């Protein structure tokens, strides 16, 4: 399920993302030793964490975003988000002739694009396979022929199978919405609607 | 002691006991992951520059794994002395048979 937005919805312009917060959660055991040096230890995963912020709300802008909000808490899916920041269209072409070699459980993928894609993808970029929710970053590039090496920021969260697509432009966060224990907003006299909050978190 | 018969042994045995008493110190830290494998009763020398020790001699008394990659420790002292033997001499004269509790022939 999508997160109404001025893409899908700009009939409501009150719904725009007044600001978003890309968090970057990877908890890690960390010890300074007296010696000086600092020794980290990582288990947990890592999940991107996204904070919503939203102007004064409408009645109607109100009453889709609520409709949408208790949509998601009744079928108990997963609101989808969409940053503009990171829809620039680099690589253009079909993902299902190009080919991921099986095996690869590191942070890294190396693929064969066959040269059936245009353009190469930049770093800093979001990537994103075919076949898991999760959403990666590209953190370094080097096209040597047909064959892309594209360093990844979260280590795979799964071990590729031969099978998966990589995914450069559309991705969308599979979110689930925290703070939804204590949701409200307030209506104050002039009719508008105000503080109202998404802390979302990365659910893959 | 309950499983020693033999008296020299229990008496070299005594003897440790009795050196092992003077040692009487104990020391508790924490190491990183690295070292991994320490069990109790480990030969560790300890050097630490602020106090006069230079490779002190210790045993591992209290080892504790945690699962984030942190040894807990707490080493015993002890001393060369307590492994040597100290001379003895025999008691091979001084046993004293249970000849009682029978009648004597006349």
């Amino acid at each position: 399920m999508r997160l109404p937005d001025p893409y899908t919805n700009p009939e409501y312009p009150g719904l725009g993302f007044e600001s978003v917060n890309l968090v970057d959660n990877d908890p890690m055991i960390r010890d300074e030793l007296p010696n000086g040096k600092v020794k980290e230890v990582k288990i947990s995963a890592q999940y991107w964490g996204i904070n919503i912020s939203y102007p004064e709300l409408f009645p109607d802008e109100y009453a889709f975003l609520d409709s949408r909000l208790l949509e998601y808490k009744r079928t108990g899916d997963y609101l989808d988000v969409l940053l503009p920041q990171y829809e620039a269209f680099r690589v253009r072409g079909d993902t299902k002739s190009v080919t991921i070699p099986a095996g690869q459980k590191g942070s890294q993928i190396i693929l064969n694009t066959n040269g059936t894609l245009t353009g190469q993808p930049k770093a800093g970029d979001l990537f994103k396979l075919s076949t898991h929710p999760k959403v990666y970053k590209i953190t370094n590039f080097s096209s040597s022929g047909n064959v892309w090496n594209i360093s990844l920021y979260p280590d795979l969260f799964i071990t590729t199978t031969g099978s998966e697509k990589p995914v450069f432009n559309g991705i969308l966060f599979r979110t689930k919405l925290m703070n939804g224990d204590s949701f409200g907003s307030t209506l104050n006299n002039n009719g508008t609607y105000s503080g109202i909050s998404l802390s979302l978190r990365e659910s893959l | 002691f309950a499983n020693i018969t033999n008296y020299y042994t229990a008496r070299s045995y005594a003897d440790r006991e009795l050196k092992k008493s003077r040692y009487s110190r104990t020391l508790s830290f924490s190491v990183p992951y690295k070292f991994i494998g320490i069990e109790p009763n480990d030969p560790i020398a300890f050097t630490y520059e602020r106090y006069g020790w230079k490779d002190k001699f210790f045993l591992v008394d209290e080892v504790e794994n945690t699962r984030d990659g942190k040894i807990n420790l707490v080493l015993q002292e002890y001393g060369e002395d307590v492994f040597i033997n100290s001379e003895q001499v025999d008691n091979s004269g001084n046993d004293i048979p249970d000849i009682s509790n029978n009648v004597l022939p006349p």
